[PDB]
RNA sequence: UCCUCCUAAAGAGUAACGGAGGAGCACGAAGGUUGGCUAAUCCUGGUCGGACAUCAGGAGGUUAGUGCAAUGGCAUAAGCCAGCUUGACUGCGAGCGUGACGGCGCGAGCAGGUGCGAAAGCAGGUCAUAGUGAUCCGGUGGUUCUGAAUGGAAGGGCCAUC
RNA sequence: CCGACUUACCAACCCGAUGCAAACUGCGAAUACCGGAGAAUGUUAUCACGGGAGACACACGGCGGGUGCUAACGUCCGUC
């Protein structure tokens, strides 16, 4: 369905990322969340990026 | 005469059986973590030393003997563990 | 409030002697007055719901609560959660002030007013009455009204029966027919 | 002809017909016809027996039909093999156990009531007996 | 292929071209937490308003609701509303359930770092049960591994994901 | 307009009596199953690991059932 996969990339300099599914049409603005980054071992802002 | 074709059934589906039900009965000794009941909904409720999982599975949080009991105004069935 | 003291000093004591209540707490009391505009046409243009809300504000002196559809009704093309009306509930001082305005200046302005129906009671001492057009309230500037719109008044009381409720209101010279 | 106006399900298991009846007592009329055998009554048989007794009393008095045919019976057409699903519904039956009161009557002489039920019983497959309303 | 009920004989399991219905998802809120709240339907009285809209009162007592089938649950609500948030966390895991196996499921408690709450505490997605596809091959990012004389590199491994 | 009479008819809710249900339950056995203690009896009859298999066309009879016509030396399950 229109629910489409995206990844969230750590705003730290690490490469670490999460993956998630987003409804591209109804919510066009970028998803942004604080999540744990196990490379720096801190909660950090993550931002939507292409899978 | 002519042999005449039959029709077809529209039914014919079922799901796999899930092995629900009581796994340890009254007086039975259990270790912590032991599953006591697999449920759909809280047909039994968690008493003392008993936990309830995300799927309403009841499990031992202490070692002891399983005690079934009826409690409260609603006459609901509670499972508890008594220390040995 | 002026009519509140009239209640304390006359209505309560005459009612005591009329029904022979044993305790002053047994005498009926007005609990709240509620204004309702069932706008309805808010299904079309939301400015109509707004304009109707402004009228209740001017009449009552407080911001109305907009009321949403309890359930969808295809008979009126309303979905659940659509705004259908607005309400105001008056209590305490501002209730008595509105009640005074209503009797003393508002209902006299009703067209061909012969008095209110004495039978408009629910059976438990609450009185409810409609008004056909907003102009009975001088706070509405006749020069600026957009559309005709009425509203419902409801008076809720501690009365146990309509005979007690009617006696309470009549004691204010509430203009029954 | 008696059928449920509607039912929750269309087809039903065969089941079994063990046991003895509830409803062993005359309850509305003074006289009745009691089942002594065991078996099925079809809606057609119930109606045929009904018509027989009403003719005998020339519509006088009143008649209560105590049984109702609520069980659907399926059959397959001819020249079809086994399988391919359950057959189509053909007719409705009531399961009768010994002791069930099938019909009741009052408003007529007993000597006429016996004659009316004798004519009706000749249509029913099960054996039946004439019974009277007891005190207690 | 998967889920729910009956058949199924009061533990589990149990066939048939037996009887009945659904899935091949949705949601950054429809998740977390703190605080609060309680339904359907019907009868009375009220502007337009009608069998059915919003309002007040009463009866009733869950006959309502649950994002989507059915069953089992739910008032301490799992139903309804609002504030603040990202625990829809990373590494593990005593001990169990269910499979011939591959596998699937439940889980207290540890370490790090968070959210709500005065605090006790709660949070490792959603009332639970469907919303799915092994291996091979190949792509993308990272990495304290390997690097065919030696120093690199290619290619491979490991980790995340397609 | 409102509305009255009458019925060759039907008539929900509620109340009293009477039945039916695999996919109804405010009730509810006998058995079977799980755990614990005790005596006797039993060639360890139990479990784990390892070597070698064969078998995966079943049949009838009793009891409980689906399908069929409570037909079949019919068909598909449970248990002996
Ligand atoms: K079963
Ligand atoms: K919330
Ligand atoms: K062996
Ligand atoms: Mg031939
Ligand atoms: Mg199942
Ligand atoms: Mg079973
Ligand atoms: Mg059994
Ligand atoms: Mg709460
Ligand atoms: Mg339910
Ligand atoms: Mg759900
Ligand atoms: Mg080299
Ligand atoms: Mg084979
Ligand atoms: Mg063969
Ligand atoms: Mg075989
Ligand atoms: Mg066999
Ligand atoms: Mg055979
Ligand atoms: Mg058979």
């Amino acid at each position: 369905g229109i629910r489409e996969k995206i990844k969230l990339v750590s705003s730290a300099g690490t490469g670490h990322f999460y993956t998630t599914t987003k409804n591209k049409r109804t919510k066009p603005e970028k998803l942004e969340l604080k999540k744990f980054d196990p490379v720096v071992r801190q909660h950090v802002i993550y931002k939507e990026a292409k899978i | 005469a002519h042999k005449k074709a039959g029709g077809s059934t529209r039914n014919g589906r079922d799901s796999e059986a899930k092995r629900l039900g009581v796994k340890r009965f009254g007086g039975e000794s259990v270790l912590a973590g032991s599953i006591i009941v697999r449920q759909r909904g809280t047909k039994f409720h968690a008493g003392a030393n008993v936990g309830c999982g995300r799927d309403h599975t009841l499990f031992a949080k202490a070692d002891g003997k399983v005690k079934f009991e009826v409690k409260g105004p609603k006459n609901r069935k509670f499972i508890s563990i008594e220390a040995e | 409030a002026k009519l509140h003291d009239y209640y304390k000093d006359e209505v309560v004591k005459k009612l005591m002697t009329e029904f022979n209540y044993n305790s002053v707490m047994q005498v009926p009391r007005v609990e709240k007055i509620t204004l309702n505009m069932g706008v309805g046409e808010a299904i079309a243009d939301k400015k109509l719901l707004d304009n109707a809300a402004a009228d209740l504000a001017a009449i009552s002196g407080q911001k109305p609560l907009i009321t949403k559809a309890r359930k969808s009704v295809a008979g009126f093309k309303i979905r659940q959660g659509y705004p259908i009306g607005c309400k105001v509930t008056l209590r305490g001082e501002r209730m008595w002030e509105f009640f005074e305005r209503l009797i003393t200046i508002a209902v006299p302005r009703i067209r061909d007013f012969r008095g209110l129906s004495a039978k408009s009671f629910d059976g438990r001492g609450n009185y409810s009455m409609g008004v056909r057009e907003q102009i009975i309230f001088p706070e509405i500037d006749y020069d600026k009204v957009d559309r005709v719109r009425g509203l419902d008044i409801t008076i809720t009381t501690t009365a146990k029966s309509d005979e007690e409720g009617r006696a309470l209101l009549a004691a204010f010279d509430f203009p029954f027919r | 002809m008696l059928q449920p106006k509607r039912t929750k399900f269309r087809k039903m298991h065969k089941g079994r017909n063990r046991g003895l009846a509830q409803g062993t007592d005359v309850s509305f009329g003074s006289f009745g016809l009691k089942a002594v055998g065991r078996g099925r009554l079809t809606a057609r048989q119930i109606e045929a027996a009904r018509r027989a007794m009403t003719r005998a009393v020339k519509r006088q008095g009143k008649i209560w039909i105590r049984v109702f045919p609520d069980k659907p019976i399926t059959e397959k057409p001819l020249a079809v093999r086994m399988g391919k699903g359950k057959g189509n519904v053909e007719y409705w039956v009531a399961l009768i156990q010994p002791g069930k009161v099938l019909y009741e009557m009052d408003g007529v002489p007993e000597e006429l009531a016996r004659e009316a039920f004798k004519l009706a019983a000749a249509k029913l497959p099960i054996k039946t007996t004439f019974v009277t309303k007891t005190v207690m």
